[PDB]
């Protein structure tokens, strides 16, 4: 652990101190005698080497342990991140996210510093300090009494620095945070600005967001390096101080030699661990300060669910506000302006957020009371626009787990077409959102996915959406077959094609609850 | 080597500055100043004010000490000011660089690569080349400068021991740092790989949480982001070790070299000349703090090699297939089209040809088209801000007429700051048929002479879809006079006007 490594170290710059001192003071008393055996020139130095060995030996052990564990708790922290932030309502997670990303990818990498050469500088420090005062009063106790007058000026340094930067830290931490999520935000939207001819505006307000970063960067460089530099001063003067004391006692001959080398040999260690906890405190505040971030993002309580399970088969969802029942074995088609919770109304369904028109019962039991587990099993969901992620087409279709009869449900829907007019068939590599396929093809892999796979609950936002007449017909035609099948099929759709295709339409209007 | 692309790549983005690095260079020397006059002016009872009674030597001696470490202080904290503010430059200006190249590239270039592949590419190895730029370039010349000097120096008073000695300091400062490297790049090439991979599936999971939940894959993406993670981890401490051992052993040479120089220095050393002394002190002393400083050099030069390799792999992507060639269409200035077909016929590819034929490529600042695709991007800005990417010296009376005039008069008055509304998450913070409504109003204000819509009533009210494209297609209605629209539709109402450019 921390506790036998420190240990080992500190009593190996103890006694190589000593030895030295030692050594020194038989060479000046023997200037050129006790060559010839027992020289105590040649046998104290390959003490002084192993000794040397030793520590170099425990540091590296201590090194190691200390990196295994800054790792396993980085990546437990960011797996807490991760799993509180994503498993919550969009709405907050879109409010909370490209804050939550900046900790856990480049912020949560801070804390390295403060698990290997910032504990282990405070546990030196505790440890070898006190000794080397004991070892120092033993040896000479005028010298020890001396230095222990400059000792408590450097904590009191510490304690105003660190209450002078915990501010700065926070505010490097969010500028960090802005700037990433900008920059983020301004490559998602270069075809845009490309579109428009603007293309060129962007790389000056990149340029700011640099140059204000680098300015905040280089001003905690610059309290860093003064506070190191204070520090340095204040260790060398208290040194200095008992140099001079033991100096003048020993011209005069008041003092023995050997206790005036040891006591010269012991004053730096008694002030080197402080030096370098001060230097490790700075480069450990910025893991500080994200960790604390990262628990802020973490501590957030997400609304309880049950354990209530539907039945077996196709159940039956009612929204008493609008008087919808969506019977299985027939497709409801939900209609109303642009804007009236509809898109919502499929998420509350799903049990992804809160209800916009009153209550929510599937199958009797309600929605909010169900095991989300389990439900999301017997549920097929197609949102507004499918996700995409870069790669092939073979692997954009298996994102959503596996299809169990990807050809028929190509053939069914209408994308083996798609497929086919592709030189490289399934494997042709995809842009982000879809680079490389048309808007058409892009609706019909996300049918694809969510048609095709073992659903007793089908929920589609708009399903026929960038298709012809034609692809129309097929994809409402599958759709009807599905319900034909003995499902739940809840359309989003508000065309002529769309609403003479389903057997019951809702039209939800508005003063719910947002317009 | 010159012709590497590497140093090409490293030379533009993380352009540097000759002056900072010499006085970087010169603060170091200077650094070796005080290593050089502790004994310079003090050696003895002799040097200094002649003879002196000892109680005077010992203040001489203790203000002399201070004196040389503060002044050794204020240099080094100076030096760190220095190289820490061209490393931050560095970073800036390498990073402004890399985003003016994807912008300058085609657009469907800068779509390649995955949200944690551009995060991890645009962080880290911009760092890493910002550490190599500072840590690379500093100790490297410092020690290659001492070495020669110190070795010029040396030739004179024993050329055949000089020999030696340059024999032994080349092979000690030449082996640590190729063992430091070795260790390093196969390392750290596995660590870069892991480490831009447990991000992707990490923001992956942050973009697209609801449909990797209600499809029940979070749970795996969380689990492949914890196994990069510890595969990183575990390349991270594969790295360190042996770097480690190598830079340690330049230490117990600086040691050993110490002690024999010291034995040799009371051989008869005084006699003769007493600099011999001094210049016994002054050359294994740098030449092997070079030495020791040099692994953490040649580390940093493979990890920032890795971080350029990366870095270039990101600017330059291999192109996709080609869109197919479209049949030229003749556009007359008030013109109205509406481009059909079926929904993989290049609908969108003729509205680009056509736009890139009316542009006339570059040389033609004032543009003439423009294509409003049907997929354009809703920032995370303000409603205005939005609304402003086309035309920038827009009025909040002529975005305020266009919002009501596309639909959106109750949704922004409903906005609890209007036109300051920061709409958080960008295209998630509306619903998609306002967000269409939005890219019609962006498509009004702008200023172009010949304005190319793309499917621009999808997603639109049964009540308002077909008035509006109908309103886009009439010559006065939201486009007046000498305004050339193009739409390419699917939803052209049976009865209608304006010629057609059916594709097949
Ligand atoms: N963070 C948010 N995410 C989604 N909708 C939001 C958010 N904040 C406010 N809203 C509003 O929620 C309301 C409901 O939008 P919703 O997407 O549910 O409607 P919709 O019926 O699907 O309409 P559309 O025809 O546009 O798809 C809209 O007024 C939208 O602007
Ligand atoms: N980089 C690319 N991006 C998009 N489509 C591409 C690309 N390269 C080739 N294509 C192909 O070009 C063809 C025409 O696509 P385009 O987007 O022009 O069609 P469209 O008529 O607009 O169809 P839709 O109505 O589905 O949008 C398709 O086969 C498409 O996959
Ligand atoms: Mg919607
Ligand atoms: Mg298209």
């Amino acid at each position: 652990s921390y506790f036998q490594s420190n240990v080992v170290i500190a009593g190996c710059t103890i006694a190589s101190a000593v030895v030295l001192a030692h050594i020194v003071a038989g060479i000046i008393t023997n200037p050129a005698t006790a060559l010839g055996g027992e020289t105590d020139w040649a046998p104290g130095l390959v003490a002084l080497a192993v000794l040397w060995s030793v520590r170099v030996v425990a540091q590296w052990f201590q090194g190691r342990l200390s990196q295994r564990g800054a790792t396993a708790v980085i990546g437990e922290l960011s797996r807490q991140v991760l799993s509180s932030v994503t498993t919550s309502s969009p709405r907050r997670l879109a409010a909370d996210r490209d804050s939550a990303a900046a900790v856990v990818t480049r912020g949560l990498d801070g804390l390295r510093p403060y698990f290997t050469g910032y504990l282990p500088a405070v546990v030196l420090a505790g440890i070898l300090t006190p000794a080397a005062l004991v070892v120092m009063a033993a040896y000479d106790w005028q010298a020890a009494a001396i230095v222990v007058i400059a000792l408590p000026l450097i904590p009191i340094f510490m304690v105003l620095i660190g209450l002078l930067t915990a501010e700065r830290s926070a505010a490097a931490l969010t500028a960090m945070t802005t700037l990433q999520g900008r920059m983020l935000d301004l490559i998602a939207g270069i075809p845009t600005l490309r579109a428009v001819g603007r293309a060129g505006g962007s790389v000056q307000r990149i340029a700011e967001l640099s140059a204000s970063h680098r300015r905040s960067t280089m001003a905690t460089l610059r309290i860093s390096f003064l506070s190191a530099l204070v520090l340095e001063l204040l260790a060398t003067l208290g040194v200095a101080l008992v140099a001079v004391s033991v100096g003048l006692r020993l011209v005069f001959g008041d003092m023995t030699l050997a206790a005036g080398l040891t006591a010269l040999l012991l004053a730096p260690e008694v002030f080197w661990p402080l030096r370098r906890v001060g230097a490790a405190f700075h480069a450990a505040q910025d893991g500080k300060t994200a960790a604390e971030q990262a628990l802020r993002l973490c501590a957030e309580p997400h609304p309880p669910t049950g354990h209530e399970v539907v039945p077996a088969g196709a159940p039956v969802i009612e929204v008493p506000a609008l008087k919808a029942v969506m019977e299985p074995g027939r497709v409801t088609v939900l209609t109303g302006p642009n804007g009236v919770g509809k898109s919502t109304l499929l998420q509350a369904i799903l049990g992804l957020q809160e209800s916009p028109c009153g209550p929510i019962l599937v199958a009797g039991v309600e929605v909010g009371a169900l095991d989300r587990s389990a439900w999301w099993g017997r549920l097929a969901w197609m949102p507004h626009r499918p996700v995409l992620v870069p790669g092939t087409v073979r692997e954009n279709l298996e994102l959503l787990g596996p299809v169990p009869g990807l050809d028929e449900v190509c053939r069914s829907v209408g994308f083996d077409e798609v497929l086919g007019e592709l030189p490289d068939g399934s494997e042709t590599p995809l842009g982000r959102g879809g680079v490389g396929l048309s808007l058409g093809q892009r609706q019909r892999l996300g049918l694809v996915r969510a048609l095709g796979a073992p659903a007793d609950v089908l929920l589609l936002d708009q399903p026929t959406a960038h298709l012809d007449g034609a692809l129309e017909d097929r994809v409402l035609a599958a759709i009807v077959a599905r319900a034909r099948a003995g499902a739940t099929v809840v359309m989003v759709g508000h065309r002529a094609p769309v609403l003479a295709a389903a057997d019951h339409v809702v039209t939800m209007e508005s003063s719910l609850v947002a317009p | 080597l010159r012709h590497d692309p590497l140093l090409r790549l490293t030379l533009e983005l993380l352009r540097p500055r000759l002056g900072r690095f010499l006085l970087a260079a010169a603060l170091g020397v200077l650094s070796l100043g005080s290593a050089l006059a502790l004994a310079g002016i003090s050696a003895w009872l002799i040097t200094r004010a002649w003879q002196m009674p000892p109680v005077l030597d010992l203040t001489v001696a203790v203000v002399a000490v201070r004196a040389l470490g503060i002044s050794r202080g204020v240099l080094g904290y100076c030096q760190r000011l220095a190289s820490h503010d061209s490393a931050l430059r560095a970073a800036a200006n390498a990073r402004t660089g890399l985003y003016r190249k994807l912008a300058d590239a085609p657009p469907d270039e800068a779509m390649r690569l995955p949200s944690g592949e551009l995060v991890a590419r645009l962080g880290p190895a911009v760092d890493e080349l910002a550490d190599v730029l500072v840590r690379a370039l500093l100790p490297i010349v410092v020690a290659v400068v001492l070495g020669c000097a110190a070795v010029g120096v040396i030739a004179v008073i024993s050329p055949a021991s000089a020999a030696v000695l340059a024999v032994c300091l080349v092979v000690a400062g030449v082996v640590a740092p190729a063992l430091a490297a070795r260790a390093a790049h196969a390392s750290e090439t596995v660590a870069a790989e892991h480490r831009s991979q447990r991000d992707t599936a990490g923001m992956l999971a942050l973009e697209h949480a609801p449909e990797l939940r209600v499809s029940g894959r979070l749970d795996s993406v969380i689990a492949t982001f914890e196994r990069h993670h510890r595969a990183w981890g575990e390349a991270a401490d594969r790295a360190a070790a042996p770097a480690a051992v190598a830079a340690a052993m330049p230490t117990a040479a600086m040691g050993v070299s110490v002690v024999g120089a010291v034995i040799a220095g009371i051989a008869l050393a005084p006699t003769v000349a007493p600099t011999t002394a001094a210049i016994l002190m002054l050359l294994p002393l740098s030449a092997f703090e070079a030495t020791t400083a040099l692994p953490d050099a040649a580390a940093q030069l493979m990890r920032s090699r890795v971080a350029a390799r990366r870095l270039l792999e990101l600017t330059t992507p291999t192109p996709l297939r080609s869109r197919p060639d479209v049949a030229t269409v003749d556009l007359a200035p008030g013109d109205r089209l509406a481009v059909v077909g079926p929904s993989g016929s290049g609908k969108t590819t003729m509205l680009m040809a056509i736009a890139d034929r009316l542009n006339g490529a570059g040389g033609e600042t004032p543009q003439r088209a423009a294509v409003f695709a049907e997929d354009a991007h809703l920032f995370d800005t303000t409603v205005r801000d939005n609304l402003l990417v086309v035309r920038g010296d827009a009025t909040d009376t002529e975005l305020v007429a266009a919002l009501d005039r596309v639909g959106l008069g109750e949704w922004l008055a409903g906005l609890p700051d209007g036109l300051s509304t920061v709409l958080v998450g960008g295209a998630a913070a509306v619903s998609a048929g306002q967000r269409r409504r939005l890219l019609i109003a962006r498509a009004l204000i702008s200023a172009f002479p010949v304005v190319l819509l793309d499917q621009p009533t999808e997603n639109l009210d049964a009540g308002d879809a077909r008035q509006m494209l109908e309103g886009l297609l009439t010559p006065g209605a939201l486009f007046a006079a000498d305004r050339t629209v193009v739409v390419a539709t699917h939803h052209l109402p049976p009865g209608f006007d304006c010629p057609i450019v059916r594709c097949t």
